[PDB]
């Protein structure tokens, strides 16, 4: 939470994109924000920048 | 209270609060209007009429120690004597009312 | 020549129609001759009447708008006067509907502006005409008579104006419901809004906080103080150079977010909120009380507050019965209800309030006179500690600012010597 890093459990299939909504680092991201892009097997990702 | 009647134009003189009062009531277009004078000296001219707010507005006029006048509801010259009234309040209770206003 | 200066320092003068009529008559008599005829039928009399009506009308109209800055006025000018600060108008709408339910015959048209009624006898009219398919179901659009924020009861309707073979005005929850405004603010609630806003702006920094927090439900007492210095004034506030210090008590705080919302309403724009040197009352949370962002188009903000340290006190009472019967539990009830403060004239054991046996004896005396009191002593200790020894009692227990005391029925012990 302090560093803003989140981990996805299962491997992500190719061509799948996700968004996150809320407030991070004091910045509002109520609209969906692109933060992860499915490369095929990686399950570790990080937040985007509002 | 102040006795009145149902007439479009009237004026009454009365002695209350140890001072001489004279009030003129008359219709102007839609709203009612009043003219108030004390001790043979005019006070204010052409005040509009409304329910619950005092007639004397500006600070110096209404009292150092004197009283003031308030209508319960909006006036209508066809309702006086029946359900619409005028009341006089002297210093202490008028100050209490003014404090309650805010 | 015949002009009257009806605009004076005192105000504006409205005369009677007879006077202006006579003045105009004199004007025309001087204009043509002293021996003219002024009656309605002759043209000059018509000129007299036109002039008199014009003068009286214009003069009255000017007298109508003699003063407007005063909040007494109304009808548009006052509407913008209030809108300059804050205020809405119009608000005269009617709840137009959609997705009506109608079962009827086959291949027929429902005529527009039909009548509909529902159980408390509200009048509703349809909007657009439509045909009916052989199945027996169509969607309608409704409207009412008045410009009022009416509410439709989810009940089967009844028909007032009847077409042929067309019945069963029926409910459906799929129908859209649009909340209508109904001239919500005519002339006087605008004045009340003015009063409320001027009351809001009047208060200073601290008294506004006290008033706002006192308004929340289930709250009991509040303590507020400003250090205004980097030293110790009443409590050890040297946390920052110039904090603002808050302490709030409550009977449970049913709404954790509401007390933050009330606090968030009052911020002076140049002062933080944290206070204390790890000695004052325990804050609810370390970093923040997680407030709401903003009800009206805003972002995340933070605010801080703390609650006092709960305490429990012990009181010893010695009494001689005298010559009557008094329930000791009744006396204990009197003392306890004094402690909360439901007797008029005494606030009670609010935050930062010491207690003395003298005040307890006074409460007993006011509750019941004509009785003898021998001795009463008091003591107080932190919550959860075992019962103290009789040597721990005293006449009065001084309490710190950030503490709060509570007394229970079983805690007090009485002696009917």
């Amino acid at each position: 939470a302090q560093t803003g890093t989140v981990k996805f459990t299962q491997p992500l299939p190719t061509g799948v994109e996700a968004y996150w909504t809320g407030d991070w680092k004091g910045g509002t991201a109520a609209e969906p924000a692109r933060f992860a892009v499915g490369n095929g097997t990686q399950d570790t990702f990080t937040l985007s920048d509002p | 209270k102040i006795p009145l009647t149902a007439v479009p134009n009237q004026a009454i003189s009365f002695n209350a609060g140890s001072s001489y009062w004279k009030i003129r009531l008359y219709q102007n277009m839609d709203m009612m209007n009043a003219d108030i004078s004390r001790d043979g000296v005019i006070v204010c001219h052409g005040v509009r009429c409304f329910g619950g707010i005092p007639l004397l507005q500006y600070s110096h006029q209404y009292r150092p120690d004197y009283g003031n006048f308030v209508f319960d509801r909006d006036a209508d010259w066809t309702l006086f004597g029946d359900g619409i009234n005028l009341f006089y309040l002297d210093g202490a209770e008028f100050a209490e009312y003014q404090a309650l206003a805010t | 020549m015949a002009n009257y200066n009806y605009i004076v320092d005192t105000g504006v003068i409205v005369a009677d129609t007879a006077d202006v009529l006579s003045d105009v008559e004199a004007e025309f008599r001087a204009a043509l001759g002293a021996n003219i005829n002024l009656a309605a039928s002759t043209p000059q009399g018509s000129l007299v009447a036109a002039e008199a009506i014009a003068r009286s009308s214009v003069m009255r109209n000017e007298a109508r708008i003699a003063n407007t800055i005063n909040p007494n006025v109304s009808f548009g000018t006052f509407l913008d006067a209030i809108c300059a600060l804050m205020g809405i108008e119009r608000g005269s709408d009617l709840s137009t509907f959609g997705y009506g339910v109608q079962v009827t015959g086959r291949s027929q048209t429902r005529i527009s502006t039909g009548s509909r009624v529902q159980t408390p006898a509200g009048a509703i009219f349809t909007v657009m005409s439509d045909v009916t398919i052989p199945a027996g179901g169509v969607a309608t659009i409704d409207i009412k008579s008045q410009e009022y924020g009416n509410i439709p009861l989810p009940v089967g309707n009844l028909i007032i104006i009847d077409g042929t073979i067309g019945w069963s005005g029926a409910k459906v929850i799929a129908s859209t419901r649009v909340d209508p405004g109904s001239r919500q603010m005519s002339d006087a609630e605008l004045k009340n809004a003015r009063v409320n806003r001027l009351a809001i702006q009047g208060r200073n920094s601290t008294m506004a906080i006290k008033a706002y927090v006192s308004a929340v439900p289930n709250v009991t007492s509040v303590n507020v103080i400003e250090n205004n210095t980097g030293a110790v004034q009443v409590v050890n506030g040297v946390s920052f150079t110039l904090p603002y210090a808050v302490w709030v008590c409550v009977a449970g705080n049913p709404d954790k977010q509401a007390v933050a919302d009330a606090l968030w309403a009052a911020h002076n724009g140049g002062t933080p909120w944290d206070y204390g040197a790890t000695n004052n009352g325990v804050p609810v949370d370390g970093p923040n009380g997680v407030p709401v962002r903003d009800p009206a188009s805003g972002r995340k903000y933070v605010v801080k507050w703390t609650t006092p340290i709960m305490y429990d006190g012990y009181v010893n009472v010695t009494v001689q019965q005298g010559s009557s019967s008094v329930a000791p539990e009744a006396i204990q009830n009197a003392v306890v209800n004094y402690a909360q403060g439901k007797v008029e004239g005494e606030e009670g054991l609010v935050v930062g309030a010491s207690l003395s046996a003298f005040e307890v004896a006074g409460a007993i005396a006011r509750e019941i006179p004509g009785i003898y009191i021998k001795l009463c002593q008091v003591a107080c200790v932190a919550a959860g500690s075992p019962a103290p020894a009789p040597g721990d009692f005293t006449s009065e227990y001084v309490m710190s600012a950030f503490g709060q005391a509570t007394i229970s029925v079983g805690n007090v012990r009485v002696t009917f010597v």
